[PDB]
RNA sequence: GGUUAAGCGACUAAGCGUACACGGUGGAUGCCCUGGCAGUCAGAGGCGAUGAAGGACGUGCUAAUCUGCGAUAAGCGUCGGUAAGGUGAUAUGAACCGUUAUAACCGGCGAUUUCCGAAUGGGGAAACCCAGUGUGUUUCGACACACUAUCAUUAACUGAAUCCAUAGGUUAAUGAGGCGAACCGGGGGAACUGAAACAUCUAAGUACCCCGAGGAAAAGAAAUCAACCGAGAUUCCCCCAGUAGCGGCGAGCGAACGGGGAGCAGCCCAGAGCCUGAAUCAGUGUGUGUGUUAGUGGAAGCGUCUGGAAAGGCGCGCGAUACAGGGUGACAGCCCCGUACACAAAAAUGCACAUGCUGUGAGCUCGAUGAGUAGGGCGGGACACGUGGUAUCCUGUCUGAAUAUGGGGGGACCAUCCUCCAAGGCUAAAUACUCCUGACUGACCGAUAGUGAACCAGUACCGUGAGGGAAAGGCGAAAAGAACCCCGGCGAGGGGAGUGAAAAAGAACCUGAAACCGUGUACGUACAAGCAGUGGGAGCACAGCUGUGUGACUGCGUACCUUUUGUAUAAUGGGUCAGCGACUUAUAUUCUGUAGCAAGGUUAACCGAAUAGGGGAGCCGAAGGGAAACCGAGUCUUAACUGG
RNA sequence: CCGAACCGACUAAUGUUGAAAAAUUAGCGGAUGACUUGUGGCUGGGGGUGAAAGGCCAAUCAAACCGGGAGAUAGCUGGUU
RNA sequence: GGGCUAAACCAUGCACCGAAGCUGCGGCAGCGACGCGCGUUGUUGGGUAGGGGAGCGUUCUGUAAGCCUGUGAAGGUGUGCUGUGAGGCAUGCUGGAGGUAUCAGAAGUGCGAAUGCUGACAUAAGUAACGAUAAAGCGGGUGAAAAGCCCGCUCGCCGGAAGACCAAGGGUUCCUGUCCAACGUUAAUCGGGGCAGGGUGAGUCGACCCCUAAGGCGAGGCCGAAAGGCGUAGUCGAUG
RNA sequence: GAAGCAACAAAUGCCCUGCUUCCAGGAAAAGCCUCUAAGCAUCAGGUAACAUCAAAUCGUACCCCAAACCGACACAGGUGG
RNA sequence: ACACAGCACUGUGCAAACACGAAAGUGGACGUAUACGGUGUGACGCCUGCCCGGUGCCGGAAGGUUAAUUGAUGGGGUUAG
RNA sequence: CGGGUAAGUUCCGACCUGCACGAAUGGCGUAAUGAUGGCCAGGCUGUCUCCACCCGAGACUCAGUGAAAUUGAACUCGCUGUGAAGAUGCAGUGUACCCGCGGCAAGACGGAAAGACCCCGUGAACCUUUACUAUAGCUUGACACUGAACAUAUGUUCUAACGUUGGCCCCUGAUCGGGGUUGCGGACAGUGUCUGGUGGGUAGUUUGACUGGGGCGGUCUCCUCCUAAAGAG
RNA sequence: CGUGACGGCGCGAGCAGGUGCGAAAGCAGGUCAUAGUGAUCCGGUGGUUCUGAAUGGAAGGGCCAUCGCUCAACGGAUAAA
RNA sequence: CACGAAACUUGCCCCGAGAUGAGUUCUCCCUGACUCCUUGAGAGUCCUGAAGGAACGUUGAAGACGACGACGUUGAUAGGC
C-alpha cells in the first residue's frame, strides 16, 4: 500500500490504541492481510488415469445410447446452412462431431452453430463428451481412438 | 471472490431484536445489549420450567391443607390417610376438587378419617 | 324517603414506559461501470545543443478552469482519406462556415514553435537583470538579424623563463554534458535480526550511495573437465542433492562430477612473402516483397399480447466462413455500430531479399606464439570451503622464472601418466526487464473495495524544508429540470398547477437499513426499593372461546468479555449503530482418507497448435549388516562364539 | 548611583476544557555595557553550539527531523467472527 | 426477621414437606449386542483447555443460449408456517431489473469486544461560555425587522498612543454599487463576507544600476575510491 | 478674501565626519581629483559656452504594535525604523 | 552553581603545541615565549605543613625479557638406484 | 555552658568528646556588593483574635447563540451482615408519593494518563571503568621510495633522489599552482606495506539463577541419616 | 534383572582364551557396601587385514587404546566480559 | 413494699397530616335542558360559570428563581409632592 512507514502517532500518552502503520489491515485504507498472489491452479493427472477417464466415459457413452457411430459426415460447401439441415435430417441438435480428418468445410460450418462442435480424434477432451447431448463418431474416428487408449 | 458481511449480518441482527421486543431502553434497540438480555431470558426459561412444576405443586398442596382444615384434619395427616385407603388422586386434582366440589373433598376426607382409625 | 355513621372505592398523567402506525435524520444494502488489479500475445526499447524531461506566461466572439496550441498561438501549407454537416469541454448564446468538394473530421510530410529549464554571451532570489561583436536599416530618436559558454580531441597561427625548444595564448572543425520505471556491468557497503544472551558466524555482498552502458548487458572459443575411457566456447532450464563438504562442527551455509533439454559459430592481432582485390561485414543508393501509420464493402423480421416504452410472451419466417462485443425507452443473429470474410495508400517508415556504389580484405607458403608476467614471502579478499592437512583464483606490499629441448592443471606434497597452452582481443542465438503503444483475457475489485486518486488528486490541506497527504461516484428513457397562481422580506421555505410510467424520481434527486429524534393511538404508571428479565397472573383495549397489545400483583433472579485458585465484583475492555477487521500463500516432508496402477509406480525441463501425445534424465520401492574395505539373507562383533 | 524606553523574570494572586500549548495584574532586577537591537552570513546529528543547566539546535533532544532496511524483534499484553 | 417458655434441649415413635436424585408418560441422539438401512434390546448423553465426528449460510465457476422474472428480480420491511441448530419456505407492502435450482468446484466465507479502523448519531445540556469592568443615553433615517447600521446632540476612553507614517510580511483586504444563504461567538439593513464594476500615472521616491563587507561560487589549479573538498584569476553578495 | 508682525523661551534636530579627552586604538571598493606609460599627433581627445535630444524598465492600491504580518481563531501575546 | 580579574602547574622555537580535516588545506596568527594552548584554583589580606610506597608523568639505558624479518640444525614424504 | 524570650529542637557567643575539618578538587579572615540562606527589633497593619459593611465583575432570571471531558446497560436509598476479603444492585431489615431549581462535595475504590515507585524480560538507551573484545590516534622496528666515498652495526664526509610554509625569474593584470634558477636541509625527514607497544579517544557487548518482594547474606554437583505416613518415591 | 523422561548408571550366573592361589572341592573380571565426579566439540600420543579425489604412495580421515575442563552456576550459553 | 444520677421517657423551643393510617373543627358555594349508546361511577350538545383561584399591575426589613406578604380608584401599594 502506498503511504509513508511513520508511525502515526506516539506510543502513549494520547489516550488512543496504539499505532504503528497507516498500513495496518485493520485500518480503513490499509493492507489486505493475506493478499493474493497470481496462482498457478492445475492439477497433475496421471497418465493412466486420465486413459482410464476416458475410456470409462465413452463406455457409458454407449450405454446411454448417446455415441452415433457412421461412416462419414461431411458437407460439401462451408455452409452453416447446410450443416444445419444435415443435423435436422439425423434429429440432432447438440452435438459433439469427432471425425478422422479435419474437414475444412465442416469446421467452418459449425463455426455458427452454438450447440455444434467438430473435432479430430486426437483433440477429444474429457468434459466435452460429458457435456454435449450426443457424440457423433466416423468410424475412422473410432479406430483412432481405439488405438490412442490402446 | 470478495464476500460482503451485510445483507448476513442484518439478519442476524435483526432476529436477535425481534426476540427482545418489549423489553425497556437499550434492552429493545440496541444489539449489544438486545443479545445479552435474549440470552439471559433463554437461561430464566430453562430454569424456570423447573421452577414450574415447584411453585405448583406448592400452590395445590396449600390449599389442600385450607379444605383439609375446614374439614377438621391437617394436611399431613390427610395424605397418609388417603394412601392407607388406596386412593391414588393426585395433589392437582385434589386442590381442584377443593375449590370446585366441596362436598366431595369432604367425602375424601371422610374416606382419609376411616382408614386411619 | 332522608340524615348520620362505618367500611370499601373507580375517573388525575406534570411527565415516563412498552407496542403499533406514520414521519425526520442518516447513507447501509442491492443493482450499476468511460476507474482500477493481474496477465497473455505482439510492438517499441529511448528523448536532448536542430535546445529534452518538466514548467512559466500567453492564446477564443470568452470572465474562469480543463484540453489543444505558441505572437502564424483550439491553429497555417501540402499530399492522401473522408464527408453532409461543422466552429474541443464546462455551455447555453453570438457571429458564421459548408452540402459534390480548399466546411469540419482522420492520416503522411512540412511550416510556425514566446520565456524558464543541461541552459550554453555575463549574472541571477527559475520563468528575470545587464551586455559585446558583426552585418544591415534609419525620418538621427533609433531598429532588425546573426554570432559570443565550458571541456575533450585535432589543426593552424602565435609564443616565456631560455639558445633551440617546451609551457602558455588566439582561432577553427568535430564531439560531449541533461532527463528517464525496470533489467545490466563496475566502485563502495550497513544494521536490526537469527544464534532462544553474545564477540566468531548470520542477516548479506542484502538495503543504500556512486560511476558507466545497451536494447539487452555480461560471458565466451580451454594454460577447461575427465580418468587411462572420453568430452569439446559462453549463456539459460530440469536433475544430481539438501547429497559431498563447510560450520563457536552451533545457528546456519551448501557445491561439483555426471545426465536430460533450449540455443548453437566461430574468428583476429602480436608478419613477412606470394597471390592478389577474391571471402566477409559496415555505410550509402536502387529495386521487389512484406508489415506499420488514415480507410472501403460487409448477410438476414414481420404480425400479435402485456407495457410508459418490447429487444420479452405467443405465432409464422429468414442470414450465418458473421450467435465476438457494444448500443437502442425491459432480455435483439435479422433496428444501429460492429463481427466473419473480402479489399485499400499520395506520403513517410520497419523488415527480409535482390542489385549497385564505398570501405573492408580472401587464399597459399614460411615464420612468430603476449615478463615486472607465472611462481614465491607478508597482509587481506574470493571460491559451498570460517587456515584448516587446503589445492585453485584476485592483489595492497616486497620479490621474481622458464620461455615449446618450455610451461599450466589434475584439491597438501612427490613420482608417473593424462590433459591443456596464461601473461593480447572480437563475437549472433538461447537469458533479464517494461516508463511506453495495440489487441485480447480473468472462479480479480465494484466506491470504507479496487490505484493515494472512478470525481479538475499528488489536488485541498499540513510542514521552514525534505516530506506527508485526504474526503468526494448514481434524477430520468428523454430535461420533458417544474409556464402560471398563492403565503412569504421582489427572501429562505412551502402549497397548488403542469411534465413524467413514477416527483416520499425535484436536482440536499435510484434503492433508502440501523443508531438517534418526533407526532398519533392502546394499555400501564404519582405508598414505591436493586442486572429490569423469567415463571405465575387479574384487569383493559383490539381482531375473530381464541389470536394480538398492555401488564396491576406475586415466586425466582447481582450484565457480557477477558484474565484467573477464585470476579456482581469496587479487576480489564466496550457511548451507540452501520461498514471493515485476525490461522493464509508457496515449496519441501510425514501421517490419514480416497482414486489409479502394482513388484513395480511416476515422469522434470523440454518438444508439441495441443489439459492429447511424446520425453523415464531422474526419483521412490523390491536387502540388509558394517566406521569402512567388504560380505550378502545374512552381516557385524571376536582368535572363536555356547553367543549377542 | 537613582530612574522611563529597551532587555530581563525574584514574589504573590488569577488563570489551569485559559484571552494565552508559559500569559495577565500588582510589586521586582539590569538600564554606557562581559549592554541591547535590525538585516544578511557561518557551524549539521555521535555532529554543531554551550559564562556548563545534558542547556539549545523550528511548541521535538542522554543523540533532531524526513524517507528507507521495515511486516526489525516482542518467551510479553490484548483480540480471534 | 417476626416472635417463642416451647416455636428451647434430651429420648422414643409415627406422619408429612423437600432436588434438574429415583419413578411414571412422551420425544431425540451416541455406543454395543441380537437378528433382517431396518427391527429388537441393553446402556450412555454436565463440561474449560483440547482431540474426534457431522452440518448451515455467504460470494464466485461449471451444469446454464437452461430455469425464474415488468402478470414485478435483487435489496428493504412485515406476517404465517417449518426443522434439533446454523437455518429453510410461503406471502402482503416497498422496490423497479435482475436472480438462479440441482450436483460439483474455489474461497478476501460468518464479528460485540482488540484504550481496534472509517463514517453517522447520542449523553452531559439548552448546561458552561459569547475573549480585557474604556460606558453608555436619547431623537431622527432607512428597513420585513434596528441596543449594534447612517445622521445628530450628549457622555465616556487613548493621546511617547488605542494618533500619524515607513521597512518587513501579506496580496486586492483599497473605492463604489448591490446581496444577507454560509462566514461574523447575538441581530444585522452593517462588514476585512458573496457578487459586479472601478482604482496604483515618476529623468529627481524606491528597485534595477556602478561599488564593495561578512560570506558564496569559482576557468585553470591542488587534493580526494566515486560522489566530492579547498582555492587562484575572477565573479557574485547589503545590512554600508 | 483682512491681517499675515515682533519679543521671549527652546530641543534628544543642525553647525558637528567638529572640538576636548580616553584606550579597548576604531570597514572596503567605486564614483570623484590628480599624475603620467604604450599610443596619438594642425587627427583624435580635453575645457567652456550655446543649442538640441535622451533619462528606459519594474514597484507605487491597502493593512503595518495589526481583525489584513507571526501566533489553527475577527486570539488580552510577539513585531525593526 | 557557571564565569570572572588574580594565582600556579604544564605544554609549545614556529611548517609551534593544539584543533577541523582520508587529503589539499584552514584556524592558532599576518601572532613568535612579556606569545599561544591545556589544566586546576578563584578579588584582596595572612598563608599554603609532612608523604614519591601505589597510579600517572619526566629522565636513565648497563642487564633480563620480547615483534615482523632471517632460516642454521634436526626430523618426515616422494624415488634414481 | 552563656546570651536573647514568660517560655527559643532555630539564632548568636563559647567549649572540643572533629561518628566523619584542614591548607590552590585550597585553609582562615575580609570592607563593599546580593530579587542569596538563618535569626532579632522599631514602624506598620484584616496575617490573626473574629469577622462586619460597602463598590464593582461573575454566579441567579429573561431573550439570542451554543461547547466539553465521560458513558456495558439502569426502574441508580439507609443500616448490619455476606462476598475476589471496604456493596445502589446479594441476605435480612429499616425508610421512602412523582418531577425540577439553587447550593455543598462524604461515596460512586469519581474523570484524566495501558504506575514514573517495586519486581520481571536471557528488553532499550546513554554514562563509567585497572569488565571483555576490538579500533582511530600516538609510538617502535624491518623492507620499499634510497645513492657515493672513507674510517672504525657505528661514525665522518659528499650530492644526485627527496623536503623547503628562504631569495630571485617567467607563465601573469595572481601571497593559488607550475616551470626555471639559487641557497639551505639531505639519504635524514616524510609516505606505503608489515610489525611490537600504548589506546574508554571511539565502538559492539557481557555483568547467572534460587529467594515467603528485590538487594545484602547463604546456596547451586555427589554421599549418609531423619522428616517419609512398616514396598518404591 | 534393577534404576532412570533421556543421555545414562548399576547387579549378574554362565561361555571362550590365558592366569594366580589351593592336595582338592573351589575362589579370583579390584577393595564390607553405598561419595571420591564432567557430556559433546576441538585437538594430542600410540596402534591398525579400514579409507586414500587420474594412478602408486603420502597428507588428512575412520576404527581401537589413551590424554587435555574447581566447564564447582557441577545436563557444561562464548575460546574470550 | 420503698428510696436512688447531668444517662432513659417527659417537661422547654422549632418542624410536622405525602401520619397514602393522607385526621379534626368553623365558615362559604353550586338546586338547568336534552340526546345517543354497547347501559354504566357511560358519552355528547345546549344553557349555566358560583364560592374561590390564578393572571396582570403597583410592590415589601419576603426573596437566587419559584415561593411568601401588602395593595389595585369603594385606593396610601410604589414614585412624586
Ligand atoms: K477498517
Ligand atoms: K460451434
Ligand atoms: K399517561
Ligand atoms: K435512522
Ligand atoms: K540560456
Ligand atoms: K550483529
Ligand atoms: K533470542
Ligand atoms: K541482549
Ligand atoms: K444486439
Ligand atoms: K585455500
Ligand atoms: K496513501
Ligand atoms: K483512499
Ligand atoms: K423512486
Ligand atoms: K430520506
Ligand atoms: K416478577
Ligand atoms: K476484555
Ligand atoms: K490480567
Ligand atoms: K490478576
Ligand atoms: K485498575
Ligand atoms: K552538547
Ligand atoms: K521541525
Ligand atoms: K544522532
Ligand atoms: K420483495
Ligand atoms: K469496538
Ligand atoms: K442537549
Ligand atoms: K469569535
Ligand atoms: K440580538
Ligand atoms: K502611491
Ligand atoms: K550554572
Ligand atoms: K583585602
Ligand atoms: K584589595
Ligand atoms: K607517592
Ligand atoms: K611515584
Ligand atoms: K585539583
Ligand atoms: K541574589
Ligand atoms: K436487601
Ligand atoms: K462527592
Ligand atoms: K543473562
Ligand atoms: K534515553
Ligand atoms: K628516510
Ligand atoms: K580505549
Ligand atoms: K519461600
Ligand atoms: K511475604
Ligand atoms: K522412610
Ligand atoms: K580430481
Ligand atoms: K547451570
Ligand atoms: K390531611
Ligand atoms: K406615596
Ligand atoms: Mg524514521
Ligand atoms: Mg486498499
Ligand atoms: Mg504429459
Ligand atoms: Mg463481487
Ligand atoms: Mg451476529
Ligand atoms: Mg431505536
Ligand atoms: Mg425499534
Ligand atoms: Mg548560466
Ligand atoms: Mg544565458
Ligand atoms: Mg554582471
Ligand atoms: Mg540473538
Ligand atoms: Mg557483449
Ligand atoms: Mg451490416
Ligand atoms: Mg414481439
Ligand atoms: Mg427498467
Ligand atoms: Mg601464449
Ligand atoms: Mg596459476
Ligand atoms: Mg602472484
Ligand atoms: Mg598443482
Ligand atoms: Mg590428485
Ligand atoms: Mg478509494
Ligand atoms: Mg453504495
Ligand atoms: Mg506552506
Ligand atoms: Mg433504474
Ligand atoms: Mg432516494
Ligand atoms: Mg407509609
Ligand atoms: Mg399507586
Ligand atoms: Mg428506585
Ligand atoms: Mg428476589
Ligand atoms: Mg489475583
Ligand atoms: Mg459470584
Ligand atoms: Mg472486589
Ligand atoms: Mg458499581
Ligand atoms: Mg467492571
Ligand atoms: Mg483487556
Ligand atoms: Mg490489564
Ligand atoms: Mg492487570
Ligand atoms: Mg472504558
Ligand atoms: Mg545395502
Ligand atoms: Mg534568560
Ligand atoms: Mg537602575
Ligand atoms: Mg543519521
Ligand atoms: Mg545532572
Ligand atoms: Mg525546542
Ligand atoms: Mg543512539
Ligand atoms: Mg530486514
Ligand atoms: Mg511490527
Ligand atoms: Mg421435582
Ligand atoms: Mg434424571
Ligand atoms: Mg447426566
Ligand atoms: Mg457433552
Ligand atoms: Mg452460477
Ligand atoms: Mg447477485
Ligand atoms: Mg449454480
Ligand atoms: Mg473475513
Ligand atoms: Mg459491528
Ligand atoms: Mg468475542
Ligand atoms: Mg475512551
Ligand atoms: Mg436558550
Ligand atoms: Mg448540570
Ligand atoms: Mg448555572
Ligand atoms: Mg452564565
Ligand atoms: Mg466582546
Ligand atoms: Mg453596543
Ligand atoms: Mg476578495
Ligand atoms: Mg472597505
Ligand atoms: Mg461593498
Ligand atoms: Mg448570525
Ligand atoms: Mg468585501
Ligand atoms: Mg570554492
Ligand atoms: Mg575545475
Ligand atoms: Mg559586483
Ligand atoms: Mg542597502
Ligand atoms: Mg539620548
Ligand atoms: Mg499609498
Ligand atoms: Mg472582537
Ligand atoms: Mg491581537
Ligand atoms: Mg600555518
Ligand atoms: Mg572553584
Ligand atoms: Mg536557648
Ligand atoms: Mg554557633
Ligand atoms: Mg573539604
Ligand atoms: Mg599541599
Ligand atoms: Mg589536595
Ligand atoms: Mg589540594
Ligand atoms: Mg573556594
Ligand atoms: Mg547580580
Ligand atoms: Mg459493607
Ligand atoms: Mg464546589
Ligand atoms: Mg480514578
Ligand atoms: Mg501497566
Ligand atoms: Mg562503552
Ligand atoms: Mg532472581
Ligand atoms: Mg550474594
Ligand atoms: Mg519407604
Ligand atoms: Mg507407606
Ligand atoms: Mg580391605
Ligand atoms: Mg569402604
Ligand atoms: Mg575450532
Ligand atoms: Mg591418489
Ligand atoms: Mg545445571
Ligand atoms: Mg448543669
Ligand atoms: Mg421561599
Amino acid at each position: 500500500v502506498t503511504g509513508s512507514g511513520k508511525k502515526p502517532w506516539r506510543q502513549k500518552g494520547t489516550g488512543r490504541a496504539r499505532s504503528g502503520s497507516i498500513k495496518s489491515p485493520i485500518w480503513r485504507s490499509g493492507g489486505v492481510t493475506f493478499a493474493a498472489r497470481p496462482q498457478d491452479h492445475s492439477q497433475k493427472v496421471n497418465k493412466k488415469m486420465y486413459r482410464g477417464a476416458l475410456k470409462s466415459i465413452l463406455s457409458e457413452l454407449v450405454r446411454q445410447d448417446r455415441l452415433i457411430v457412421v461412416e462419414k459426415f461431411s458437407v460439401e460447401a462451408p455452409k452453416t446452412k447446410l450443416l444445419a439441415q444435415k443435423l435436422k435430417d439425423m434429429a440432432l441438435e447438440d452435438v459433439l462431431i469427432i471425425t478422422g480428418e479435419l474437414d475444412e468445410n465442416l469446421f467452418l460450418a459449425a463455426r455458427n452453430l452454438h450447440k455444434v462442435d467438430v473435432r479430430d480424434a486426437t483433440g477429444i477432451d474429457p468434459v466435452s463428451l460429458i457435456a454435449f447431448d450426443k457424440v457423433v463418431m466416423t468410424a475412422d474416428a473410432v479406430k483412432q481412438v481405439e488405438e490412442m487408449l490402446a | 471472490a470478495r464476500v460482503k458481511r451485510g445483507v448476513i449480518a442484518r439478519a442476524r441482527h435483526k432476529k436477535i431484536l425481534k426476540q427482545a421486543k418489549g423489553y425497556y431502553g437499550a434492552r429493545s434497540r440496541v444489539y449489544r445489549v438486545a443479545f445479552q438480555a435474549v440470552i439471559k431470558a433463554g437461561q430464566y426459561a430453562y430454569r424456570d420450567r423447573r421452577q414450574r412444576k415447584r411453585q405448583f405443586r406448592q400452590l395445590w398442596i396449600a390449599r389442600i391443607n385450607a379444605a383439609a382444615r375446614q374439614n377438621g384434619i391437617s394436611y399431613s395427616k390427610f395424605i397418609n390417610g388417603l394412601k392407607k385407603a388406596s386412593v391414588e388422586i393426585d395433589r392437582k386434582i385434589l386442590a381442584d376438587i377443593a375449590v370446585f366440589d366441596k362436598v366431595a373433598f369432604t367425602a375424601l376426607v371422610e374416606k382419609a378419617k376411616a382408614a386411619l382409625a
